[PDB]
């Protein structure tokens, strides 16, 4: 039964773990907002091969995932969990955390995302041949951007995205449930201080993040079946492990 | 697995 002091300490700990592993500075992402891909640059990306565009994106996603792994490692409660459960949570949660974090790189005013040094719209990704997935991801980013998360809110929310006791295959489910609840208390406490509990009802349903990850896996199946050799030869091995069937 | 390796266990 975590005391108020312990909950306050948990807030600080989660926010520190996030700050240390957030990958890019928010200020740098925001500074780059005026730097938008030109019509010709966008066309250049659209004319790339499906395999090359998938390869680029898999690399960038894997890099983002490596920071999420580091985030998990610095979350004290996470390392308290058994080895199996750490793996189960990260395997299911890594992509979900990245999707949430990416809203920092999304500009709702022109519906663009920071990708390879500049801001581009969803049409930038057309060569992937998964327009429905890209649209869904942009919709998700837009929905989160409307919430106007602070960095501390992103820290606390992403901690909860990772510590999700509903994942199948947990060996110590009740232990994960306790940590999840404590992180809920931390999140709620922080929100209470800033009069921000209103956002709780506006957060995406958990099924949404699960849906996006399922869609991603399915589109990778379509790609991998079409181009099996490129996945084997060129894609990051961690990407394969997490997403290939 | 690679997650195992990255987590150091
Ligand atoms: C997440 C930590 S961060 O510090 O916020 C950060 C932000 C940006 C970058 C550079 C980068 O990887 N951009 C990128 C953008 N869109 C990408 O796909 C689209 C389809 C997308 C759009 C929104 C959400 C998910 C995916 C990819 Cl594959 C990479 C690095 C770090």
């Amino acid at each position: 039964y975590a005391s108020l002091t312990e909950i306050e300490h948990l807030v600080q700990s989660v926010c520190k773990s996030y700050r240390e592993t957030c990958q890019l500075r928010l200020e740098d992402l925001l500074r780059q907002r005026s730097n938008i891909f030109s019509r010709e640059e966008v066309t250049g990306y659209q004319r790339k091969s499906m395999w090359e565009m998938w390869e680029r994106c898999a690399h960038h996603l894997t890099e983002a995932i490596q920071y999420v792994v580091e985030f998990a490692k610095r979350l004290s409660g996470f390392m308290e969990l058994c080895q199996n459960d750490q793996i189960v949570l990260l395997k299911a949660g890594a992509m979900e955390v990245v999707l949430v974090r990416m809203c920092r790189a999304y500009n709702a005013d022109n519906r663009t995302v920071f990708f390879e040094g500049k801001y581009g719209g969803m049409e930038l990704f057309r060569a992937l041949g998964c327009s429905e997935l890209i649209s869904s991801i942009f919709d998700f980013s837009h929905s989160l951007s409307a919430l106007h998360f602070s960095e501390d809110e992103i820290a606390l929310y992403t901690a909860l995205v990772l510590i999700n006791a509903h994942r199948p295959g947990l060996q110590e489910k009740r232990k994960v449930e306790q940590l999840q609840y404590n992180l809920e208390l931390a999140f709620h406490h922080h929100l209470s201080k800033t009069h921000r509990q209103s956002i709780l009802a506006k957060l995406p349903p958990k099924g949404k993040l699960r849906s996006l990850c399922s869609q991603h896996v399915e589109r990778l199946q379509i790609f991998q079946h079409l181009h099996p050799i490129v996945v084997q030869a060129a894609f990051p091995p961690l990407y394969k492990e997490l997403f290939s069937t | 697995t690679l997650l195992q390796l990255l987590l150091g266990h």
